[PDB]
């Protein structure tokens, strides 16, 4: 059994560690203090009770939009074929779905990172932009932004819906 | 995976 909790003082030091042999990149004090304050949006991921993966989540209000920005998410490389990340992403998916107002969510990933890749596009996401040289020191450094539109029409019935077309 |  797959269990998520919650990301507490009690806790903090122990998704550090997780994150710090997930990847290779070094977040810093700032990131794990922004962490504490995004409620449901930074869950610890649980395994026969035995902590083996996180999702770290922000609001994002860039390019005049409500954003869902997924900062961090993975699990330690033994747990990956558990569904601990569809979990994870089903978690955040429903924050997003029961608010209705986010316009999408996104996340950076290197261009490399194939599993990452094909996963998310199970769940609607597609590479909308490359950047270069985004990551500092590991091998690619370059990223791709991985997109999921949440836009929902408003309006009460068909006829003051603005949708595709 | 926030960067850099
Ligand atoms: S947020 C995309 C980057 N995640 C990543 O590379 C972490 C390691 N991968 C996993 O744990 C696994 O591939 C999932 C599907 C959970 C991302």
């Amino acid at each position: 059994r797959i269990e998520l909790g919650d990301v507490t003082p009690h806790n903090i030091k122990q998704l550090k560690r997780l994150n710090q042999v997930i990847f290779p990149v070094s977040y810093n004090d700032k990131f794990y203090k922004d962490v504490l304050e995004v409620g449901e949006l930074a869950k610890l991921a649980y395994f026969n009770d035995i902590a083996v993966g996180a999702v770290c989540c922000r609001v994002d209000h860039s390019q005049n939009q409500k954003r869902l920005y997924i900062m961090t998410l993975g699990c330690l490389a033994p747990y990956r074929r558990l569904g601990i990340g569809t979990k994870m992403l089903n978690h955040v998916l429903n924050i997003c779905e029961k608010d209705g107002t986010f316009d999408n969510i996104y996340l950076h990933v290197q261009i490399s990172n194939e599993s990452a890749i094909d996963f998310y596009r199970k769940f609607g996401f597609e590479i909308i932009e490359t950047k270069k040289n985004y990551y500092k020191r590991i091998e690619p450094a370059d990223a791709h932004v991985l997109q999921k539109n949440l836009k929902v029409p408003s309006g009460q019935n068909a006829d003051v819906q603005k949708t595709d077309n | 995976m926030l960067g850099p």
